[PDB]
RNA sequence: GCUUGAGUCUCGUAGAGGGGGGUAGAAUUCCAGGUGUAGCGGUGAAAUGCGUAGAGAUCUGGAGGAAUACCGGUGGCGAAGGCGGCCCCCUGGACGAAGACUGACGCUCAGGUGCGAAAGCGUGGGGAGCAAACAGGAUUAGAUACCCUGGUAGUCCACGCCGUAAACGAUGUCGACUUGGAGGUUGUGCCCUUGAGGCGUGGCUUCCGGAGCUAACGCGUUAAGUCGACCGCCUGGGGAGUACGGCCGCAAGGUUAAAACUCAAAUGAAUUGACGGGGGCCCGCACAAGCGGUGGAGCAUGUGGUUUAAUUCGAUGCAACGCG
RNA sequence: AGGAGGUAAAAAUGUUCA
């Protein structure tokens, strides 16, 4: 129902945990494109994102630490 | 005795049983009672009220500790999970938190092809 | 039955006072279709129950009745795999019913010389709630309590 | 996965574990491997789901309800 | 010689495409220690097994091997097989853009060469989980099966071999043409980004359907439609994809591939029923809830069996047996 | 309207021909 940088245009970066947080439930899982409205090509940007976020630890791999 | 004020509920509630343990902050365990242990083999082990008595006989066996509040840490599938931790705060227990501490894996091993 | 949810009939309370409680207990008791014969051993029943008891005829009934009174039975409902018993819950007109039928079976026991005299010694002995009319509610409860895991 | 509501709760109302996971994973990695089934059961998943959406906008017919 | 065939160069685009080397978290098992105590585990039920030498449960730490949750979707890429945590290095292909360039170098292709899931094989490692074989416990009339507790090869890694699958959209490859609709996915041009866009122009792909085609089912611009080019293959069922021989292989085998004999059928699609330990709905003393009985006794009575000179003959699941 | 948790241990065989 909502979009994103399809029509303003920019990339996704992984250090922007501002937004990358509003992307994933607060279980540390991502969340679908279905609910979120989503773009195909973004969703894969955005979860190469997450995974190098989690790495860097500036996201939960799991809420329970 | 050594008198604890807080502690958590462990609940193991799988398939087959639903082993409850009441441990303190630290981890180490202080009672616990199971579906099993107050009777009800069988078909009657692998059932929420089956659960709600563990409980019951875990509320006590603890009372020489005096916990005034707990939280509760449910984990696996099982019949109970819901229907324990009732009777666990009915019993007179204080619960200030539930969580939920399901072990599932991210593709670690090969699960069983059992059960034709 | 399937379809029929067709109402019970209404019977006509016994020839002594109105209490249908009573007059129901004699169609249980009754055989072969002799009903006069059967309100005259409840009626004899009753009054050696009344000279032993020092309470009233109909009162010396209920006070011998919730003593053999179940709340829960054993129904038979499966679940797709093992038909296990399942504990359920009882209707009121099933509650009082069930239980006459349990105290006048229990005169057929205990062959003492009548059965007039037999079901006032059931009645006296289910006051003090200690006979064997009585031993079929507390069995029942026995499996019905102690298999109350299915709800 | 943390409910605690904290103060006037007293009771469980914890609906986070009814959406999230807690149900369908775990009785998902219960059991049988397959290596293959989850892919006739993928298109099998949607073959139901589009034939149903399909007779969706063809409900039409009359019915006289 | 020319360009709509085909190929090359410039800039970009998406991607589990392929190879090599590191790395992360959850989880399983195991090892040590603390707390703690009668069960745990398993199933339709139960037992084997594990446990009072103190398990399981729980907490902390450590050691390992394998697979990568969510994302993830009839999404993407690849010739096919097939390939997904993340990161870097080496590297292939496809597609779009506006032009230039070469000038039929094109299509197919017996033999030949290569790649080719899984299982299996050889050499050396590794070994958590799972698990042929095997063992025990059950179930059963029997159960060397289904179920349960365990468990070796194997599954994983490097280098070689095997060359087979329902290796399947069961559809060979390439090119041309022949009404539409609804979506996904990946570029780009134009117009006002005037606001989650609008109209075109390409690649790939999913589903539904017209003409036509087909035995029918169905296929339906990725055709099984309308044609052209080349290759492979079939000639009733069984025998048999077997024997013999050759070639290849360490082996298991693979590949090429008969005959005698024997049947008059084997086979496809679809139709009407009946049927299902298939689904949905509904009904009946069908069950359930109750009452009273049969079967045990004696006897009336009918039948079978046997006997007898003859024990007339018929009826003999339900629907014969106090029946004619 | 949109997605999940739960629902059957065991029951072998039927001469050839019409």
């Amino acid at each position: 129902f909502c979009r994103f940088t399809a029509e303003g245009v920019q990339e996704i970066d992984y250090k922007d945990i501002a937004t990358l947080k509003n992307y994933i439930t607060e279980s540390g899982k991502i969340v679908p494109s279905r609910i979120t409205g989503t773009r195909a090509k973004y969703q894969r940007q955005l979860a190469r994102a997450i995974k190098r976020a989690r790495y860097l630890s500036l996201l939960p791999y799991t809420d329970r630490h | 005795r050594k008198q604890v004020s807080d502690g958590v509920a462990h609940i193991h509630a799988s398939f087959n049983n639903t082993i409850v343990t009441i441990t303190d902050r630290q981890g180490n365990a202080l009672g616990w009672a199971t579906a099993g242990g107050s009777g009800f083999r069988g078909s009657r082990k692998s059932t929420p009220f089956a659960a709600q008595v563990a409980a019951e006989r875990c509320a006590d066996a603890v009372k020489e500790y005096g916990i005034k509040n707990l939280e509760v840490m449910v984990k696996g599938p099982g019949p109970g999970r819901e229907s324990t931790i009732r009777a666990l705060n009915a019993a007179g227990f204080r619960i200030t938190n539930i969580t939920d501490v399901t072990p599932i894996p991210h593709n670690g091993c090969r699960p069983p092809k059992k059960r034709r | 039955p399937r379809r029929r949810v067709i109402g019970q009939r209404k019977i006509l309370p016994d020839p002594k006072f109105g209490s249908e409680l009573l007059a129901k207990f004699v169609n249980i008791l009754m055989v072969d279709g002799k009903k006069s014969t059967a309100e005259s051993i409840v009626y004899s029943a009753l009054e050696t129950l009344a000279q032993r008891s020092g309470k009233s005829e109909l009162e010396a009934f209920e006070v011998a009745l919730e003593n053999v009174r179940p709340t829960v039975e054993v129904k038979s409902r499966r679940v797709g795999g093992s038909t296990y018993q399942v504990p359920v819950e009882v209707r009121p007109v099933r509650r009082n019913a069930l239980a006459m039928r349990w105290i006048v079976e229990a005169a057929r026991k205990r062959g003492d010389k009548s059965m007039a005299l037999r079901l006032a010694n059931e009645l006296s002995d289910a006051a003090e709630n200690k006979g064997t009319a009585v031993k079929k509610r507390e069995d029942v409860h026995r499996m019905a309590e102690a298999n109350k895991a299915f709800a | 996965i943390k409910v605690r509501e904290n103060e006037p709760f007293d009771v469980a109302l914890r609906r986070f574990k009814r959406s999230c996971e807690k149900a369908g994973v775990l009785a998902e990695v219960r059991r049988r491997e397959f290596y293959e089934k989850p892919t006739t059961e993928r298109k099998r998943a949607k073959a139901s789901a589009v034939k149903r959406h399909a007779k969706k906008l063809a409900r039409e017919n009359a019915r006289r309800t």
